RNA sequence: CCCGGCGAGGGGAGUGAAAAAGAACCUGAAACCGUGUACGUACAAGCAGUGGGAGCACGCUUAGGCGUGUGACUGCGUACC
RNA sequence: GUAACGGGGCUAAACCAUGCACCGAAGCUGCGGCAGCGACGCUUAUGCGUUGUUGGGUAGGGGAGCGUUCUGUAAGCCUGCGAAGGUGUGCUGUGAGGCAUGCUGGAGGUAUCAGAAGUGCGAAUGCUGACAUAAGUAACGAUAAAGCGGGUGAAAAGCCC
């Protein structure tokens, strides 16, 4: 045998929500000190087509970047599960290693104001 | 004619044009030093200290070069006591050519 | 009857030294054959100080 | 995660074998032997930078008195003779001295000589 | 040139076959031949094959004239090892070890 | 610098004649054994010969003090049953009178090959005269 | 194609990028066993080293000797847990 | 086996008393360097200039590090103009170690900062595989016994007649 075996342990540890809460203003605060988030009106392309999401980041100069809305769209959903270095969330299900990760973060006008909304 | 002085707490017999290794000094690598602590100068007819530090005696040398030395191990272990350590040293020196002999 | 240390390479030259083969090189050669043999052997075709025997 | 050990067993190995090169035997072969006298060296290393200082030391002391003799007085009276004349020359340089040039060596006989009478 | 020749596994020690190759090395190869003919062990036949051979390989496959031909270097490494069981007394056994060799020599000419 | 040290193929030695009309045994050793390893030689180096070498003739005119010419014994053992001799100092004088001073000097000399190697250069006689006038010995005085 | 016993095994040719990848087959360490060269050893004793150091043989050059391999001789010196 | 100074050896090289020298350790001092603890000023232990002081150490307490495997950084970087592993050399730091490269090898490795450990072996008459040792030593298995000519065959005391 092994000497002292390993077992099926989970590694989920507790996270306080304040301290959970504190770290996404900080890290969007510290976004925003590094110019790192830009904020628009509109986000949508019409057609379920990743051409059509390629020229639109090539017209805004984007490369690996995240995509936030205020409510979900079929087709934008669907035009970046195939795209690597773009992920497309609802503002509820964020993370801050997302946040992090991407380059730039683009947001909703309307996701900013249920962030802020959901931060208080 | 040969000379006999004290560099770096250690003595040093030399003729004149010799390359001496000694200790650190915080002087740079091109600047001309001299030393005016000679205890002995030689010759057919010679000239030693009867007090120390000959009168006219000089000894103009030039640095060379800095450096550390061969590195050297220190072992220590206390056989059946459980107990070893092991240290590395290099030594420090500046390498002197000795240009001039004076009197 | 048995060791208490294990023995060299150097004490296995030592005892090995002597047991090394010597060669004859003081081979005879026959008159009437044209060939080589051992002194005092005959040779494989029946030849010895000259004269004859079975050659077979 | 499981971690084999070879690559390091190695190394750490084959360290110690390159400080025992030169050894008799299992002391150049052998780890468990070559691993003890590779500590011993170091402890007779560590013993006999300190006893260079000691072996030198009475080399000179002995050439000194050697010359000392031939010039008719002993190493003691010498000593003397050089710490009353102020003379501050150690017995590395002396022994050098004794060996090369011997006129210089009878020279400084000869003041600890007048600094003793 | 140098020309290879060579037995592996063949079914002797090291130890007796080195004992054969000391007599010839260095030696010319009709003497060697001579030697080892008039040598009576089993490692002298083994021998004297692979030397003829190292001999018939150089004259044919490279540089001929054997008359002009020395043996110049001989080697026997020792090769892989047979493991067998012998019973012993009172129920145990031993290992036996039918040690091999691989006899290399080769020949040139100067 | 490096401290010099002797040569064995530059060892200038030299030769010299001991008269033993009459002198004493260990304090005439003692300067022969001083004379051979080097020790009078300002280019003294311990693992060098650096000594000289040494003619000491009339050995069989040493003398001791108090009752050592009857009392003092020199011992040697074998190495087989009870195999230990001894010997008085006159019986060594008639036995063979060079021994004395050559285990004396042998006995003051170190041990080992560099002690056998200087006490080579030891040669007593026991006469007044001897066969080694080629190598031109200057006479030491004590 | 050759030696060898119509063998085992091998040297050439040859395939292949590679045969020191030739079926015991990628890489091929160490123990152990050989071969060649250099140095030392056949009046000298002991945890086999360390420190000093003569000689020998190579490799560098500012050409003084710094570097390696060896270690005659000598002080000290009774492994590890 | 001398064997009751370590020895040689000594009528001083022994003993009593006096003086001046000298040797003699990793102690003390001189030089050069490292770290800790203070105490100081610019400044915030980031450091710099001194200066004082300390630095044998088992069980054992505390503080700080290296190296290996895997995860994120990593659809980025190195790599067939040659990666990991293997063998040598040179350089570097107090240290565990690291870095550059020759040769071998022939397709993978991973900076930096974090994270999780089956994470570092000489030992336990430890376990497994291999390899020496005595050593070419003892033995070759009932002391019922073998000798010769021919044949086969590369070669025959044993096989066949
Ligand atoms: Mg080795
Ligand atoms: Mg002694
Ligand atoms: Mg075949
Ligand atoms: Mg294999
Ligand atoms: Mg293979
Ligand atoms: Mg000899
Ligand atoms: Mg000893
Ligand atoms: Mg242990
Ligand atoms: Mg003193
Ligand atoms: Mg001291
Ligand atoms: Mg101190
Ligand atoms: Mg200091
Ligand atoms: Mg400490
Ligand atoms: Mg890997
Ligand atoms: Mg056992
Ligand atoms: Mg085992
Ligand atoms: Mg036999
Ligand atoms: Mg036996
Ligand atoms: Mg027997
Ligand atoms: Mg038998
Ligand atoms: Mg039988
Ligand atoms: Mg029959």
């Amino acid at each position: 045998g092994v000497t002292f075996a390993a077992r099926p342990q989970d590694h989920s540890q507790k996270v306080n929500k304040k301290m959970y809460r504190g770290a996404l203003k900080s890290i969007l605060s510290e976004l925003v000190r590094q110019d790192r988030l830009i904020v628009v009106e509109k986000f949508s392309v019409e057609a379920p087509k990743t051409k059509l999401l390629a020229q639109k980041l090539k017209d805004m100069a984007l490369e690996d970047v995240l995509i936030i809305t205020g409510e979900l769209d079929e087709n934008l959903f669907l035009a970046a599960r195939n795209l690597h270095k773009v992920d497309v969330r609802d503002a509820t299900g964020i993370d801050p290693v997302s946040l992090i990760a991407f380059d730039k973060v683009v947001m909703t006008a309307d996701a900013v104001k249920q962030v802020e909304e959901m931060l208080a | 004619m040969y000379a006999v002085f004290q560099s770096g707490g250690k003595q040093h017999r030399v003729s004149e044009g010799q390359t001496v290794r000694l200790e650190k000094l915080d002087i740079a690598t091109g600047e001309t030093v001299e030393f005016a602590e000679v205890l002995m100068i030689a010759n057919g007819e010679e000239v030693k200290i009867g007090v120390p530090f000959v009168d006219g005696g000089v000894i103009k040398a030039e640095v060379v070069a800095h450096g550390r030395g061969e590195k050297v191990k220190i072992v220590k272990f206390r056989r059946r006591k459980h107990y070893r350590k092991q240290q590395g040293h290099r030594q420090w020196f500046t390498d002197v050519k000795i240009t001039g002999i004076s009197a | 009857a048995v060791q208490q240390n294990k023995p060299t390479r150097s004490k296995r030259g030592m005892r090995r030294s002597h047991d090394a083969l010597t060669a004859v090189t003081s081979l005879s050669v026959d008159k009437t054959s044209g060939e080589k043999h051992l002194r005092h052997h005959i040779t494989a075709d029946g030849y010895y100080r000259g004269r004859k025997v079975i050659a077979k | 995660a499981r971690v084999k050990r070879g690559v390091i067993a190695r190394a750490r190995h084959k360290k110690i074998l390159k400080q025992a090169k030169g050894y008799y035997g299992a002391r150049s072969r052998v780890y468990r032997v070559a691993f003890q006298a590779v500590i011993k060296a170091g402890q007779y290393a560590y013993r006999d930078r300190r006893q260079r200082k000691r072996q030198f030391r009475q080399l000179w002391i002995a050439r000194i008195n050697a010359a000392a003799r031939q010039n008719g007085i002993s190493y003691s009276k010498f000593i003397n003779g050089l710490k009353k004349a102020s003379v501050e020359i150690d017995r590395k340089i002396l022994a050098d001295i004794a060996v090369f040039d011997k006129v210089a060596f009878t020279a400084l006989v000869e003041k600890a000589k007048a600094a003793l009478a | 040139m140098e020309t290879i020749a060579k037995h592996r596994h063949a079914r002797s020690s090291a130890q007796k076959v080195r004992l054969v190759a000391d007599l010839i090395r260095g030696k010319k190869v009709s003497q060697a031949l001579d030697i080892l003919t008039y040598t009576n062990k089993k490692a002298a036949v083994l021998v004297k094959k692979v030397l003829e051979s190292a001999i018939a390989n150089a004259e044919h496959n490279d540089g001929a004239d054997i008359d002009d031909l020395k043996v110049t270097k001989i080697f026997v490494d020792e090769g892989p090892s047979m493991k067998r069981i012998m019973p012993r007394a009172k129920g145990r056994a031993d290992r036996i070890l039918k040690r091999t060799s691989h006899i290399t020599v080769v020949v040139s000419d100067r | 610098m490096k401290t010099f040290t002797a040569k064995p193929e530059t060892v200038k030695r030299d030769w010299y004649v001991v008269d033993a009309t009459g002198k004493t045994l260990g304090r005439l050793a003692t300067e022969l054994a001083r004379r051979l390893r080097g020790k009078h030689k300002a280019e003294y180096t311990p693992h060098v010969d650096t000594g000289d070498y040494i003619i000491v003739l009339n050995a069989d005119k040493v003398a001791v003090t108090g009752n050592k010419r009857t009392d003092k014994v020199y011992y040697h053992h074998t190495g087989h049953i009870g195999g230990i001799k001894q010997a008085t100092f006159e019986e060594m004088i008639a036995r063979r009178p060079e021994r004395v001073i050559e285990i004396a000097v042998k006995g003051m000399l170190p041990k080992g090959p560099l002690g056998r190697a200087m006490f080579r250069k030891l040669k007593v006689y026991a006469g007044n005269e001897h066969n080694h006038a080629a190598q031109q010995p200057q006479v030491l005085d004590i």
